[PDB]
């Protein structure tokens, strides 16, 4: 058995923490105040849990996590909510004033005085481990604390824990949800510093979750609360291989071999079938072949790009509930007759299936209809990169006039690392191209 | 007030499609680089297909399938024919072609030359790309070293009485944002002024009906018609009078068949039916006839220009079908469909 | 690169604080100049009259 | 990001700064004695941003009171909500600043500022983490002017790294007292492009011809302006003091509103304009309409760069995001392509005697029109040296005022800049 460590950075990273960790708590049998009836073994064990939960003498299962926010009101909630005796006091650090939606602030200003605090709480974290596989990391891209504060922290984790796995849950801008005009800035400004130090990063468009939210739970205007308990699912599809027992992406190694053959283009699209409402008083159950077939339309996606237009490097399929190999490959079959699915030339054609027999767990009083069966495709696919190309675009038009730039550099930032950044994302933008169109 | 924006200034069809938006009143034109647009009229090459559909609040249509290029550049087509189930190497409307760089097709193509060879077939093929005539392999491939097709010419052409002369059929056809594929009822042949000349490849104005090539080389331009454009009416006219049938039986049931195929291979691939942006695009479809009149592709052609006088009537064709569809206001078609039962 | 990211932050402060203190200079030198120029008034009027 | 310590200035500052006080006070349930008697959690959950926690849970606005003249402040002690202020927090001179800067920024003002400053560290030290400041004073008199710009410059040097605000009301001939009002407001202008983040320009002309063509008022007071005034500063600081995702704090509006430095100059906007029923539809037309706006200036004259609109009330927020994204699509032209989604939406669920309502913050490139009729009503008197003799009596010189001058007409071509790019 092996550790796994997740870190939540800013409110995004936070308030979807939150939700994932209540998820996994229903999952595993776990109750608000950490007992888990179910553990025969009292104050340790080495079971497939133990990677997200310690152990106390007295049966309390703890989460290895660590919660951060440069302000105090989001971590407060946790502190007084529901799940408050899941967590000791020192795994859920604030700062007084948070980043103004600034990655210079985050990174620089803020990020200096409250980074040796950060490590040192991880690093308390890390001395109860008998084999640290590495972390987890949830954060948005638009947020000053998201963006800047993550990207120093992933820099620390390389140098004091040179040997481990960082994964990434990275929330990208939306819009409809947005609350900063500068977080095309602050999304290149992270994708630049943090490139080098994660193994693999699972992008989520809020776009995509948010009219997912109104398409296929009737939400006529989502909140964070909404999209935060669909993203925890897609979450908990992802680690549920680290959580239970089985043989595919069994360790946080695996999901860089499975999915990353390229280091750079170490971004995955997730697709999550099916999303039906509680609300629905009469819903027709589907099929292995109906959730399979919804893992290639992009209303289900993570990420709105088109796969028909790129190719695939590596493909894994995740069900939950009552599925056998035959009707995944019988599924399969009618799919490669009909779609256009095109892997490169180097890599076998081909699918690696993870089944785990319990069915998705759901939040009591939530948006998510109980289904029979549902699955989660992780793809690395080309086509991730139209979501590179739209960031990139906002960053040219804004950086062209040099619009709030005095805002960065007023917090020590050089004008040069908004054009080095920038050249890294067109390397990138170039990476795909050449890995992904045909001459 | 929808709004568009138009981002290839050299089109003809899409400056008079942009001319009856703004004469409805109804349509306001933005500045090129605004995002803030119900229509992109796009450009021809590297259309940011992936900025489309992330607008909130706004409906966008675009003038183009992203994947079109497949059928419509020359060596993009060949393969496509061959590696399609549904159209197949054994497709009987598309010429003998393959593929040749200066992967390749040579030492493929030299097997079938040598079978014509062997049995003394007539053996000139045509080198083309996105132009020469030979009966002799070394030829063809000296001039392209110095990415191609070579295919199969067409050596018994129809030809057209008075004059002796040869000609290819333009289709216009319009696939809207549901994938209904309409065939404008207007087409127009593109005729040679010089008559036929089955022994002299060398000179090219009798083999070649292209609207440029006639009207500097030829010195017949205008002769038999007005540029040298034959509409259907005529056409059609000439094939009772001189053949006894018709242009729906003789040429334009097979030329219906070619478009279906064509563009019900590429659906699963082009579609845009649950995308979170919608596509439609105008296709020039161009036929070879031979003198049993069975009909052959030559190419499809993706950003097409009209003949002068089609030009009103097929623009305004595009708003009402294409456009209007979508964004609807305060037939020219036939709607090619079949659902045959096996 | 995170101190001299502090450092130009502590400069751009310095110079902020320069500026303002030319501005307090400033400052007293105008309430000297219109106490001066009351005080040469007075002055000027005690000896015409004288 | 919490507390903000609030200074009002001068006559003007202080009359709008005391109807401030009345309209939050009574939007979060505080009575004249500073005892709480409303009715919901979210009155009290922000409450920390604008009062102090006295004993026996009493509220008192963390709120400095200054002038040159005691006349004014008197007149606040006795209004409505008099005794809520903290009484060591009163700070006045005699002498008045006789409607001129040099007075208010060089001599009475001088005499008077460091005991203001005591008061603002008194204020400033109990703060768990002040955000900044606000000032609410006039351009156009002497103390809100001269002795506001003064404590600005002053409060730069002792708190650099925190946030300056102002409520800056412009003068205008319609509502005048004197003829050097354009002087004072060019000279306080130079002072707000260096030494504000984020300034509400509330123009008198605005308010005179919304009292007038609007509003049926034949004869408009300043109590009539007034209340257009508190109820634009209640919708501006809705976020500041109401739980909420966007612009929560004086720091995160900004990044928003300021894309360089020196174009900081905000045109408020509300709907609906008061003295039974609005729909979503109408609320959003109305408060992107020229009559709507409190900064005399015509919005289809320049362009937005960045746009807050917050509306307050029960009502449905997809309605809302529907309209708000049907004004920038049908308009689009008048938001500038190189700021993308430059436009952002708060919702609030407390409204203010009404149902609903909409308040609007844009800086618009049209605020030139403002600075430049400013400029005219200067140079008119300037080229003659009239009425100078009233500064050089004070220690200033010429040059001061060509500085000033040239200051002002660079913010002009600045505007002018990016209207055109
Ligand atoms: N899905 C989701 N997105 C969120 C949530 N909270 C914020 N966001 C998004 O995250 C971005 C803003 O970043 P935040 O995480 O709020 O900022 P932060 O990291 O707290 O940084 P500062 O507040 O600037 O210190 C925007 O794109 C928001 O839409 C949440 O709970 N769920
Ligand atoms: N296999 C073939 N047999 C006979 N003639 C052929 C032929 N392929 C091409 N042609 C001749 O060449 C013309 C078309 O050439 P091609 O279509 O390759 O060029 P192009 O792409 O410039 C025409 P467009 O302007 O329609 O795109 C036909 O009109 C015909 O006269
Ligand atoms: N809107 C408004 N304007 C005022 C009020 N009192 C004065 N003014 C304007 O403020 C300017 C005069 O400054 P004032 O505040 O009286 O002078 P001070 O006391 O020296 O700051 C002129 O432009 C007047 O039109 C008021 O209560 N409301
Ligand atoms: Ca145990
Ligand atoms: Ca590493
Ligand atoms: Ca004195
Ligand atoms: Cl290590
Ligand atoms: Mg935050
Ligand atoms: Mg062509
Ligand atoms: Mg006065």
């Amino acid at each position: 058995m092996r550790e796994c460590i997740s870190i939540h950075v800013g409110q995004a990273g936070v308030q979807i923490g939150n939700a994932c960790w209540e998820l996994y708590c229903l999952e595993h049998g776990i109750q608000p105040d950490g007992q888990m009836p179910s553990d025969k073994t009292i104050g340790g064990g080495d079971d497939s849990f133990n990677t997200f939960f310690s152990e106390t003498g007295a049966g309390k299962h703890v989460p290895r996590a660590v919660f951060v926010d440069l302000e105090p009101t989001v971590i407060d909630e946790v502190r007084t909510g529901t799940y408050r005796q899941l967590f000791h006091p020192e795994q859920l650090i604030t700062g007084k004033e948070d980043a103004a939606n600034n990655y210079a602030r985050g990174h620089y200003t803020i990020g200096k005085e409250i980074i040796d605090l950060v490590l040192d709480r991880i690093r308390k974290l890390a001395d109860q481990c008998t084999g640290l596989q590495g972390f987890l990391v949830f954060h948005s891209f638009g947020g000053g604390t998201g963006s800047g504060f993550t990207s120093l922290l992933m820099e620390r984790l390389s140098v004091d824990y040179g040997k481990k796995s960082k994964l990434e849950f990275s929330i990208y801008p939306a819009p409809q949800v947005s609350t900063a005009v500068v977080e095309p800035y602050n999304s290149i400004l992270t994708t630049h510093t943090t490139l080098e130090h994660s193994d693999c990063a699972f992008m989520v468009d809020n776009e995509a979750i948010y009219d997912i939210c109104r398409r296929n739970l009737d939400i006529e205007r989502p909140t964070y609360t909404n999209l935060n308990r669909l993203i925890s699912q897609i979450v908990s599809s992802i680690t549920a291989s680290l959580r239970f027992d089985g043989a595919l992406n069994v360790d946080l190694t695996e999901f860089q071999t499975n999915l990353v053959p390229y280091p750079r283009i170490h971004f995955p699209l997730a697709t999550y079938a099916p999303v039906i409402s509680a609300e629905k008083a009469y819903h027709e159950q589907l099929s292995v072949a109906e959730i399979t077939n919804a893992c290639f339309e992009p209303a289900n996606q993570m990420v709105k790009c088109d796969p028909r237009h790129g190719k695939y490097m590596a493909c894994c399929l995740l069900y939950r509930g009552d599925v056998v190999p035959k009707d995944v490959n019988a599924a399969i079959a009618t799919i490669k007759t009909k779609r256009s699915i095109q892997f490169v030339d180097w890599c076998p054609t081909g699918f690696k299936v993870g089944i785990n027999y319990q069915p998705p767990t759901v939040v009591p009083g939530g948006d998510l209809a109980k289904v029979q069966r549902a699955v989660c495709m992780l793809s690395n696919t080309t086509a991730i990169a139209e979501a590179w190309a739209r960031l990139d675009h906002k960053f040219d038009l804004m950086y062209a006039k040099r619009a709030f730039v005095h805002w960065y550099v007023g917090e020590g930032m050089e004008e040069g690392e908004f054009s080095e950044a920038r050249e890294d994302m067109a390397a990138l933008e170039k990476d795909y191209e050449e890995v992904g169109v045909d001459s | 007030m929808y709004t568009f924006v138009v981002r290839d200034e050299n089109s003809s069809v899409y400056a008079e499609v942009s001319r009856l938006l703004l004469a409805t009143g109804q349509w306001k034109r933005l500045r090129k680089d605004n995002p803030r647009f119900n229509l992109m009229l796009g450009e021809r090459n590297r259309l940011p297909f992936g900025r489309l559909g992330h607008e909130p609040g706004l409906v966008q249509l675009v003038n183009y399938y992203r994947g079109a290029d497949k059928l419509c550049r020359k060596a993009s087509l060949v393969k496509l024919i061959k590696t399609s189930p549904e159209l197949s190497e054994s497709c009987t409307w598309f010429p003998e072609s393959y593929v040749i760089y200066p992967t390749d097709e040579r030492e493929v193509f030299l097997a079938a030359y040598n079978r014509r060879r062997e049995g003394r077939e007539g053996n000139v093929w045509i080198a083309k790309s996105s132009i020469l005539i030979s009966s002799e392999a070394s030829e063809l491939l000296d001039f392209i070293d110095e990415v191609h097709v070579i295919q199969k010419y067409l050596e018994k052409p129809l030809l057209l009485e008075p004059g002796h002369r040869k000609f290819d059929i333009r289709s216009w056809v319009l696939v809207d944002h549901l994938y209904n594929i309409y065939l404008y009822r207007e087409g127009v042949l593109r005729t040679s002024s010089e008559p036929y000349n089955s022994a002299n490849f060398q000179d090219k104005t009798c083999h070649l009906t292209n609207h440029c090539i006639q009207k500097e080389y030829s010195k017949n331009y205008g002769r038999y018609e007005e540029g040298n454009e034959m509409f259907f009416e005529e056409f059609n006219q000439y094939l009772m009078d001189a053949l006894n049938t018709t242009l729906e039986n003789s040429i334009l049931l097979q030329i219906k068949h070619i478009i279906r195929s064509c563009l019900m291979c590429i659906e699963p691939a082009i579609s845009t039916k649950h995308l979170h942006y919608q596509s439609f695009q105008l296709f020039g479809f161009d036929f070879m006839v031979d003198e049993e009149l069975k009909v052959w592709l030559i190419e499809v052609n993706g950003a097409p220009a009209c003949a002068q006088k089609l030009y009103a009537e097929l623009c305004q064709g595009i708003v009402d079908v294409a456009i209007s569809s979508v964004f609807p206001l305060a037939s020219i078609f036939i709607k090619l469909h079949h659902h045959h039962h096996h | 690169k995170l101190e001299a990211a502090e450092e130009r932050r502590k400069y751009q402060e310095a110079e902020l604080l320069k500026h303002l203190a030319e501005k307090r200079e400033h400052e007293r030198e105008v309430i000297q100049k219109a106490i001066e120029e009351n005080n040469n008034f007075i002055k000027m009027a005690k000896e015409k009259l004288a | 990001m919490r507390e903000i310590v609030h200074i009002q200035a001068g006559q003007c500052g202080n009359q709008i700064g005391a109807k401030f006080w009345e309209v939050i006070s009574d939007e979060h349930g505080i009575d004249p004695t500073g005892s709480y008697h409303g009715d919901s959690d979210l009155q009290l959950e922000r409450i920390n941003v604008y009062y102090n926690e006295a004993a026996g849970n009493k509220y008192v606005p963390r709120a400095i009171l200054v002038d040159l003249e005691p006349g004014t402040m008197d007149s606040v002690r006795s209004g409505p909500f008099g005794q809520i202020f903290r009484p060591d927090n009163f700070v006045f001179g005699q002498s008045g600043a006789g409607n001129n800067w040099a007075k208010g920024h060089y001599t009475e003002g001088a005499e008077l500022v460091d005991s203001v400053l005591d008061v603002v560290r008194k204020e400033s030290e109990s703060c768990d983490c002040l955000q900044g400041f606000q000032l609410t004073h006039s351009l156009g008199g002497g103390t809100g002017s001269g002795m506001g710009t003064l404590l600005i410059s002053k409060i730069r040097e002792e708190y650099p790294d925190r946030i300056m605000n102002t409520f800056s009301v412009v003068p205008s001939p319609k509502v005048s007292d004197t003829v050097v009002e354009p002087y004072n407001a060019t000279l306080s202008v130079h002072q707000l492009v260096e030494n504000t983040d984020e300034t509400y320009c509330i123009d008198n002309e605005a308010l005179y011809d919304i009292c007038f063509r609007t509003l049926k008022l034949t004869t408009p007071t300043y109590g009539d302006l007034n209340h257009l005034v508190s109820a634009t500063m209640s919708g501006v600081t809705t976020c500041l003091r109401f739980p909420g995702q966007l612009n929560a704090d004086l720091r995160k509006l900004a990044v928003n509103m300021v894309p360089f430095p020196r174009l900081h100059f905000f045109m408020p906007g509300f709907a609906p304009l008061t003295s039974r029923a609005l729909t979503v539809p109408e609320l959003t037309q109305q408060m992107f309409d020229a009559k709507n706006m409190m900064a005399a200036c015509d919005p289809r004259h320049g362009r937005y760069l960045t746009v807050a609109a917050v509306f307050r009330g029960r009502m449905s927020m997809k309605e809302v995001d529907e309209q708000m994204l049907n004004v920038q699509n049908k308009n689009s032209s008048y938001f500038v392509e190189w700021i993308p989604n430059n436009v952002k939406t708060a919702v609030c669920d407390i409204p203010p005697g009404l149902k609903m309502s909409a308040t609007f913050i844009g800086n618009s490139t049209a605020i030139q029109e403002l600075f430049k009729r400013i400029s005219e009503q200067f140079t008119a008197m300037f080229r003659r040296k009239a009425f100078l003799h009233w500064y050089t009596g004070e220690g200033m010189d010429e040059m001061e005022f060509t500085e000033a001058e040239s200051n002002m007409n660079d913010l002009v071509s600045e505007y002018q800049q990016y209207q055109d790019a």
